[PDB]
């Protein structure tokens, strides 16, 4: 309280787009804090002062303690090639799950056609679509193809 | 998930849609396609800050610009019979913005105030001005600019445009104000602690009953110790008022001793004088995981208030239930008319409303449905009330400033509003002024629990529209 | 197939000589079979395998051939898929006897219930509806020339349309008539709705409304002058009030419902008005005009069935013409407006509706009412458990080849798989319908088809179909392309009054409307939260009805009135006159009052004042139902009050009562027990008797009590073997009315408790259908005299279904006063004898309550006491009438000793003198043991002391022994128990035998105690510690009776009344006597007790109920039950009831209803002490 009434650059950080970046020195220590430390305790500071920025330094806190780039692969697009070609094993299905007015059978055509791989589109909400997906997947299961289920 | 963004929107609804559909003639179709498509990525966005945006986030899908494309091809085939071009003026916009207001966006709609929404957003965007040269899709963009118009009129040139729109996105894009994404943002802050207080209470299960018992004392010294009644006699059961504080007191003071039992019953239990029962276990369970209890849940309440926050409610409901008791003890008749009363204080404001307006009729010999509300808010303390004009305090008017009982549009996320003065006239049939503007009055920030709708009055030449695209609202509690 | 009836043989050659052939076969074989029933012996048959597939083959072809056969058959006459397969092969077999073809018309078309023959069934001559409405044909169909069925049925259909057409052209051109009359004169009005039938009535209505608006629009289109459009709403204003004063004059009930139909229409029509000149409109071609749903006749079209084209918006249908019938219309509220829109948009872009929204929003009820508006017959498929697979594919393809309309009623109530095929199917024949919209295909020559039952189905352009889904939901997303959901919500009251209130008679309707519903609001809130509560749509039905009731009563009263005098009548001036809002009060009066606590009565004079100002509700008292309440009241020893007199409250509850059954034949009596419920209706329905000279039956029934399978019959599942249960056997035999019982006043008295379950049925009973359906099929229609009654504690569980369909009257404990108990148990002492100035016994009783009088006064002894003991502590719940009948019964006995002692000293009668002492000193015994007989022994004594300081008797002199412990002889000196306990030497062969009772003065006092409650027959009840003498106490007072056969019945938690019903067929016989069937004892001359061990024990229903208790009750109150193999009347004879509970307090122990505890005195049998033990031992 006392370093915030007697800090008058406090309002320009406060009324600031990014405070997180260049949060205040406010806390006080007997010995310099490691920088994870002075990543949480601006973690504090913006939780009690600025919540909304709190998202942005939980990504600067997250980024101190592991790395930078520890969430700049999710920002990347999927690398489906990669995960369907290995670490995912043949009898393990794929389980793309989309959020309700979204389709994600376009990425798995698209796929299919960039490694040139036969696929089996099948509609699972048919009642025949119900023998047919397990036809389809009888068949595959030892010719080698991907099956898709809708 | 789908890449959130006005221009992500905008490019998967032009993808969607064919591009010889696009092309059919008249050459018009192609700009009433982008019409469609920009109005589709504007309300679809407003879903995500609901809820100033929405006020329920509804199903806006792939289904109803299906539909507006249909109605867009038919009424604009049957317009022009064939004519490779028709004037703007032709063009059925009555016929489209009714039936996008009416069947293919608004039947979802169910609130009156997101139909207002809509219809506002229709009759800004179809219209004839949409074909001229400085049309401006949304105002005051990223602080200061205006999102102008392609003025192409070929399936390629608007999605050029589309792709050249700049990265920088700010609700003002969708007409929000900019703190709407503030909000927005301090909101998943708070659910990111919770979820991740979740994860760190299932790993504190691999002490809690002492911690539990001080919780419990602290909610006990919190809530006042208890709640008088109100005296009921033969000359204060006419008055509606005074019926309507004996219902809240005797509310207030049953909810009061359930609750410091219950208190007293998990202190018992922490000491060790009391076993777990059932609903004693349940409790306990909900008091330690910070959940509201059912059984403590009786007047309505913002959806995930946490117990903390309720029994600080609670102790300030009733620390006003007291007030109003030590004005009716003094006298039950003077004192509850000339009370100030905080309408998120009262567990039921509607009912506050509805005594008011019976009072009202009583005193004037008039039907209830002859009176109208009217709102002077006066900055005076403790100014002096009329014969009809009542007192409400602690109402927070939401994304505008009231100056001389006149709104202008403000960027701040809400202002008090000292003394609104509700006020009960007898009802004229004169029509809607064009500067009054309707505000509903939400009870809390969720927007779900609407009280009554207040009529304002818009200061200088701010736009009633804007006020609507903005979400302007009043509400009873912070 | 073949020989259930002789006309296939015909139909069907070489196949039935084929069947005849395989039969002989498989009787032979069959035959084999029987004479070697081995399976190892059948299969060694020669050949049987090969036989088997052979048969199989054979009959597969015959009945594959009978399939093609019964296609070919529905192919011919495309509205044969709604009838199943067995239906359509009667209706084939019987084409000669026409009078079994009446039952499949109301399947196959919309509203032809039947139709109408020559003579001799020669040609057809028109149809009818269930409502009896007849359109006979222009040109009669002729079954001698068309013999085939699927020959003249077709003609049926065609002339049908053709006749609904042309009489649609009539119609039209006399509503031009009229309107170029200016002013409509209600004769020719209502001359011109008795000559044409509802539907096209309300067509003609519409369709001249549609023409004049777009008269005015033309005219007034490139101006301000509005004049045109204010003229169509005056005009508009004035048909309504013509038609108000018509439905308020006496009419048959069929110009009612036209009446009805067209006032419906006509507010409608005035709304829309209304919205076009607030919203200015200039010119017919604005979207606000296009919007609406409009009419074009044109009598230029050579196509009479194409004359009608019914436009909105973009869409623009015709009628089908498909006569609908009498079906009560929807209030079109601009909610069902925007309704009509999106499902009229979506019909036209060739998608199928789909409506969504909670429950009771009226979904399928617009969709239907939208597809009756476009003249099309709407198939409404309900999918809650009733669904099917194998018909539905059959339907389709009627619904495809005929163009009617299918709407799914909550379609998410299928399972998965049935889900799944239905929308398999849906969304082939919507693709099939979709594929009309294109440009491409030559619509003038365009046979779209669809894949239905593995064949091509040419779908018409004009079927559609409506999935309506109930969220919690999502439409099927194969579908999900093709379908345009909607959100309906709840409807509007206002427009529903302002219909209802104008089909009244009351002419200011839209006040009174704008005036009501939000009184109905502001009572729901302001008013206390009570269980019997209702204040809905239902409630504001009623309180209409019986407005519009009240409003004729006026106007006959004032007409007789005239009529009496030598002035002239006009009831025109008449309804003029009388005031509205009067009528309307009065009404809401007489129906909410009598459902409101005593502390809400004035809550409602205060909203009423404020929502109706200035109007007040003056109650008529009913001078002869008064007089005749009175003398009931006399001769049922009942006191009878004229308001703010003792028994005021209850006549004034008896009397709302009775204005309750006038309103509502369906009706409650909730209130606390011991309030007067069961005396109100009994004495009501003996007035009324008594008055009106109809004679009332009063069918009481327990519906906890028997379960509800037993209660509403069940069907056999074999051979369909239906059932009657209680209610429908009462309701069967009031219908067939064998003894002349339909000139009676039956009410079916449900006496017990409502639950969601038992009234379910009953539901569609009490609702205004008053139709009981059965799954047998049978519909039992609920006569007009009959009235359900149902005298419920409490609604605590019941549903809001019953709540709002049932007429409530509350029935609060200040009701009935302790003066009034008192004044009604001298009344029956001095008039009523026990034994049997008639007897010396009744002379002994009449001294006994002259002596007794002083104490029986408004602030007496008595009430003093039983205010104190109100004041104590009980082990049971202490109810006012558990003490009063205790007391009364321990005075009855006081008496029959006073009798006893007559009798042992005949030559020295009862001395008044020691007769009032005996008396005086047995009130005090009696108070005591009857207040804190069930209460612990310091409870005892307090009670004991406050009687010392209160009372005059004189009492015992003791200086510390309480006067419970005082027992006082025939003389009317006290004398102690303590005198009464012999110190007896028990035997060494009977140490602690189950029967020795060493003499203690608790056992001593709970002996005589048992002894006049088991003579009084009495169900008395013990409680006390498990462990105490209450079993040992009980079996020496019956040791001590000389005849008193015992039954133990030891009741567990799951004790259903089987046990009981079981004990009961063990040691009793079902006599049948001359007066009724009669349960008895086997062994003659000795009381049954059916000693109940555990009688807290049994544990509730899932709604707070104890099924075995209320059956004990059932048969303590009304002195027997019903037996469910026979449906009848069981009196009890020789049985009588005790019980040995626990307290309540002790784990297990369910605690007993105060409608059982009321009967049951209950006695606090403690354990013996220290001092008592050390005696005993
Ligand atoms: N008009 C009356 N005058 C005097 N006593 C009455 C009157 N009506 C009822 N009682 C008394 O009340 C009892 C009968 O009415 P009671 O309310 O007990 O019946 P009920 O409505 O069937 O009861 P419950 O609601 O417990 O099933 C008897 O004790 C009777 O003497
Ligand atoms: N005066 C008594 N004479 C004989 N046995 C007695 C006496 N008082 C109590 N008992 C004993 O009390 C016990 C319980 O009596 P019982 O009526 O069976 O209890 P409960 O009604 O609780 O089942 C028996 O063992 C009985 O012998
Ligand atoms: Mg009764």
């Amino acid at each position: 309280i006392a370093k915030v009434q007697a800090d008058e650059q406090f309002g320009i950080w406060l009324d600031s787009s990014s405070p997180e970046q260049t949060v205040p020195y406010l806390w006080s220590e007997e010995t310099p804090a490691t920088p994870i430390g002075q990543a949480i305790h601006r973690l504090l500071l913006i939780q009690a002062f600025r919540p909304d920025r709190l998202l942005a330094m939980a990504h600067m806190f997250v980024s101190t303690n592991l790395g930078e780039s520890f969430m700049s692969i999710m920002e990347q697009p999927l690398d489906l090639t990669h995960i369907v070609g290995t670490e995912v094993k043949p009898n393990t299905p794929v389980l793309m799950c989309s959020v309700p007015g979204y389709d994600a059978s376009g990425h798995v055509e698209d796929l299919a056609a960039e490694q040139n791989t036969q696929i089996t589109s099948i509609a699972i909400g048919s009642a025949e679509g119900f023998n047919q997906a397990d036809k389809a997947i009888n068949t595959a299961v030892k010719s080698g193809r991907w099956v898709m289920l809708k | 998930e789908p890449p959130p963004g006005v221009k992500a929107n905008m490019l998967r609804t032009f993808s969607s849609i064919p591009v010889s559909r696009i092309c059919k003639s008249p050459n018009e179709r192609a700009r009433l396609y982008f019409l469609l498509a920009w109005f589709h990525a504007i309300i679809q966005e407003r879903l995500r800050y609901a809820p100033l945006g929405w006020s329920k986030k509804y199903e806006f899908g792939e289904s109803d610009l299906r539909s507006a494309c249909d109605t867009v091809d038919t009424w604009l085939d049957d317009t022009a019979k064939g004519r490779q071009n028709i004037s703007p003026d032709k063009i059925p916009w009555s016929a489209l913005k009714t039936l996008m207001a009416q069947s293919i966006y608004g039947g979802r709609v169910d609130n009156e105030f997101d139909q207002r929404l809509l219809n506002t957003f229709l009759e800004r965007l179809f219209t004839t001005r949409s074909f001229d040269s400085e049309f401006k899709l949304a105002c005051k963009v990223d602080g200061h600019k205006d999102i102008q118009m392609p003025d192409g009129i070929r399936r390629e040139e608007f999605v050029q445009w589309v792709e050249l729109l700049p990265d920088t996105q700010t609700p003002s894009w969708l007409g929000l104000p900019n703190n709407a994404e503030r909000v927005l943002l301090t909101t998943q802050g708070v659910d990111m602690i919770s979820k991740m207080l979740k994860m760190q209470m299932l790993e504190d299960e691999d002490a809690w009953m002492r911690t539990l018992h001080t919780t419990a004392s602290n909610w006990l010294h919190l809530i006042p110790q208890t709640l008088s009644h109100l005296k009921r006699t033969v000359e204060n059961i006419k008055d509606p008022l005074f019926r309507f504080f004996e219902r809240e007191v005797k509310m207030g003071a049953k909810l009061l001793q359930d609750v410091r039992q219950d208190l007293a019953d998990v202190v018992q239990v922490c000491e060790g004088k009391k076993k777990q029962t059932n609903y004693l276990r349940t409790l306990i369970n909900e008091l330690v995981k910070g959940i509201l209890p059912r059984s403590w849940s009786h007047y309505t309440v913002p959806a995930g208030m946490t117990v903390i926050q309720w029994v600080s409610d609670f102790s300030e409901r009733i620390k006003q239930l007291q007030n109003i008791s030590l004005a009716a003890a003094s006298g039950g008749a003077k004192e509850l008319k000339n009370i100030h009363v905080c309408l998120g204080g009262l567990f039921v404001p509607e009912a506050y409303i509805t005594a008011t307006r019976q009072y009202v009729a009583q005193a004037n010999s008039w039907s209830l449905e002859e009176l109208c509300l009217e709102v002077n808010v006066t900055t005076s303390q403790g100014a002096t009330l009329d014969a009809c004009s009542f007192g409400v305090t602690g109402l927070k008017l939401q994304g505008a400033t009231c100056n001389n009982n006149k709104l202008s549009l403000s960027n701040a996320i809400s202002t008090a509003l000292p003394l609104t003065q509700l006020r009960w006239v007898k009802q004229t049939n004169t029509e809607k002024k064009a500067s009054v503007v309707t505000l509903p009055v939400y009870l809390n920030f969720t927007r779900a629990d609407l009280i009554f709708t207040v009529d304002f009055e818009i200061a200088t030449k701010e736009d009633p529209r804007s006020f609507y695209e903005r979400g302007v609202a009043v509400l009873c509690t912070e | 197939i073949f020989t259930g009836s002789a006309d296939i043989k015909h139909l069907l050659p070489v196949e039935t000589q084929r069947f005849q052939s395989i039969s002989t076969e498989f009787l032979a074989l069959m035959k084999k079979v029987s004479k070697s029933p081995l399976v190892m012996d059948v299969l060694n048959i020669q050949g049987v395998q090969r036989s088997l597939e052979r048969l199989a083959d054979l009959l597969g072809k015959i009945q594959k051939a009978l399939g093609e056969y019964l296609e070919r058959e529905r192919s011919s006459f495309p509205r044969f898929y709604f009838v199943g397969d067995e239906d359509l092969l009667e209706i084939i077999g019987n084409s000669k006897n026409v009078a079994k073809l009446q039952k499949h018309f109301k399947k196959m078309f919309a509203g032809v219930s039947s139709i109408i023959l020559n003579e001799d069934n020669s040609v057809v001559l028109g149809i009818s509806s269930r409502e009896g409405e007849e359109v006979m044909f222009k040109t009669p169909v002729s079954i001698t020339e068309h013999p085939k069925i699927n020959e003249w049925l077709t003609l049926v259909e065609k002339e049908m349309r053709v006749t609904l057409a042309k009489l649609l052209a009539e119609s039209v051109t006399e509503v031009e008539i009229f309107g170029k009359a200016t002013s409509i004169d209600p004769n020719t009005y209502i001359t011109w709705i008795d000559k044409y039938q509802a539907q096209l009535v309300v067509l003609s209505a519409q369709i001249a409304w549609s023409e004049n608006v777009e008269t005015a629009l033309s005219s007034m289109g490139g101006g301000g002058d509005a004049a045109p459009l204010h003229s169509v709403l005056s005009n508009v204003e004035v048909t309504l009030n013509v038609l108000a004063d018509s439905v308020l004059m006496e009419q048959p009930p069929l110009r009612r419902r036209k009446l009805e139909h067209l006032i419906t229409e006509l507010v409608h029509q005035r709304d829309v008005t209304r919205s076009l000149i607030k919203s200015k409109i200039d010119n017919a071609k604005s979207f606000e005009w296009l919007s609406q749903m409009r009419f074009y006749f044109d009598p230029k079209q050579t196509d009479v069935l194409q004359q009608l084209s019914i436009q909105m918006a973009n869409a623009k249908f015709n009628y089908g013409f498909e006569y609908l019938g009498v079906q009560d219309k929807l209030v079109q509220t601009p909610l069902t407006d925007r309704c009509y829109l999106t499902m009229t948009q979506a019909l036209e872009a060739r998608l199928g509706g789909s409506p969504f929204g909670p429950a009771g929003t009226g979904k399928t009820e617009s969709v239907k009412a939208l597809g009756h508006q476009l003249g099309r017959f709407v198939l409404v498929f309900n999918c809650d458990e009733t669904f099917d697979f194998q018909a539905m594919g059959r339907i389709f393809v009627g619904l495809c080849q005929v163009g009617a309309w299918g709407c799914f009623d909550e379609f998410n109530r299928l399972e998965e798989r049935m889900l799944s095929a239905v929308s398999q199917q849906v969304q082939c024949i919507q693709e099939a319908l979709r594929e009309h919209s294109n440009p491409n295909y030559d619509k003038t020559s365009a046979p779209i088809t669809c894949e239905l039952l593995n064949k091509q189905v040419k779908v018409s352009p004009d079927m559609a179909i409506f999935i309506t889904m109930n969220p919690g939901s999502n439409l099927p997303d194969n579908l999900k392309k093709l379908f345009r959901s909607l959100a309906m919500t709840k409807p509007d009251r206002q427009l529903i009054a302002q219909v209802m209130l104008y089909s009244q008679g009351f002419r200011t309707a839209e006040v009174l409307a704008n005036k009501i519903v939000p009184f109905f609001k502001l009572c729901d809130e302001q008013l206390s939260s009570q269980s019997h509560y209702d204040f809905g749509l239902r409630a504001l039905k009623s309180v209409l009805v019986s407005a519009g009731n009240v409003k004729r009563e006026r106007i006959q009263k004032i007409k007789r009135e005239k009529e009496e005098r030598g002035e002239a009548v006009d009831e025109g001036e008449i309804a003029e006159n009388l005031p509205e809002q009067e009528i309307l009060i009065q009404s809401v009066c007489e129906t909410m009052v009598p459902k409101l606590v005593a502390e809400d009565i004035p809550l409602l004079f205060s909203l009423l004042s404020d929502v109706f100002p200035g109007v007040q509700y003056h109650r008529g008292e009913m001078t002869a139902l008064r007089e005749e309440l009175k003398k009931v009241c006399q001769e049922m020893y009942l006191t009878y009050g004229d308001g703010e007199e003792v028994g005021g409250m209850w006549v004034e509850k008896v009397l709302q009562l009775y204005q309750i059954t006038q309103i509502n034949h369906g009706l409650m009596m909730v209130g606390p027990s011991g309030s007067g419920k069961s005396m109100a209706w009994r004495v009501l329905l003996k007035a009324l008797e008594r008055l009106e000279g109809v004679e009332g039956v009063a069918h009481i029934i327990d519906p906890k009590a028997i379960s509800k399978d037993h209660l509403y019959g069940t069907l056999d599942p074999n051979t369909r073997e239906w059932t009657d249960g209680l209610f429908t056997h009462v309701l069967r035999k009031i219908i067939d009315s064998v003894r002349g019982e339909l000139q009676k006043r039956q009410w079916i008295v449900f006496d017990g408790d409502v639950d969601p379950e038992w009234v379910e049925n009953l539901n569609s009973v009490l609702d205004d259908n008053k139709l009981l359906t059965l799954p047998n099929g049978e519909r039992l229609s609920l006569p007009p005299n009959v009235r359900i009654m149902f005298e419920v504690q409490d609604l605590k569980y019941a549903t809001l279904a019953t709540v709002s369909r049932c007429g409530m009257v509350w029935f609060s404990e200040d009701v009935l006063s302790t003066d009034m108990i008192f004044n009604n148990f001298l009344a029956r002492l001095r008039s009523i004898p026990l034994d049997e100035a008639a007897s010396p016994m009744l002379q002994i009783q009449r001294d006994a309550a002259t002596i007794m009088q002083p104490y029986f006064t408004s602030n007496g002894l008595v009430t003093k006491a039983l205010e104190h003991a109100f004041q104590l502590e009980h082990i049971m719940d202490l109810t006012r009438l558990r003490c009063l009948g205790s007391l009364f019964s321990m005075l009855h006995q006081a008496c029959r000793n006073v009798a006893q002692y007559n009798a042992n000293h005949p030559d020295f009668p009862m001395q008044i003198e020691q007769l009032e002492r005996y008396i005086q000193r047995y009130l005090v015994y009696a108070i005591l043991w009857s207040l804190s007989g069930d209460s612990r022994l310091k409870m005892r004594a307090e009670l004991g002391e406050y009687i010392r300081r209160i009372t005059t008797v004189p009492l015992p002199t003791a200086p510390n022994i309480p006067i419970i412990d005082y027992e006082v002889s025939i003389s009317g000196e006290w004398s102690p128990w303590q005198a009464k306990v012999p110190q007896i030497e028990v035997e060494t062969h009977k140490v602690a035998a189950p029967d020795v009772v060493v003499p203690t003065l608790d056992t001593v006092r709970h002996e005589a105690l048992l002894y006049t409650w088991l003579a009084e027959h009495k169900p008395l009840v013990l409680c006390g510690p498990p462990g105490s003498g209450k079993t040992m106490t009980l079996f020496s007072a019956l040791r001590a009776l000389p005849d008193m056969e015992v039954v133990g019945l030891n009741f567990s938690s799951a004790t259903t009344p089987e046990l009981l019903l079981k004990t009961f067929d063990h040691y009793c016989e079902y006599r049948r006597t001359p007066n009724g069937v009669v349960l008895a004892p086997v062994q003659l001359g000795k009381w049954l007790v059916l000693f109940c061990d555990e009688i807290n024990l049994p544990d509730m229903d899932k709604y707070g109920t104890q099924r075995v208790i209320s059956f004990i009750r059932q048969m303590v109150e009304h002195g027997g039950f019903y037996r469910t193999s026979d449906q009848t009347w069981v009196k009890l004879e020789r049985i009588q009831f005790v019980g040995a509970c626990n307290p309540p307090t002790d784990p297990g122990r369910k605690p007993l209803s105060h409608r059982f505890l009321r009967h049951v005195p209950v006695v606090y049998v403690d354990y013996p002490g220290p001092a008592s033990l050390t005696q005993i031992y």
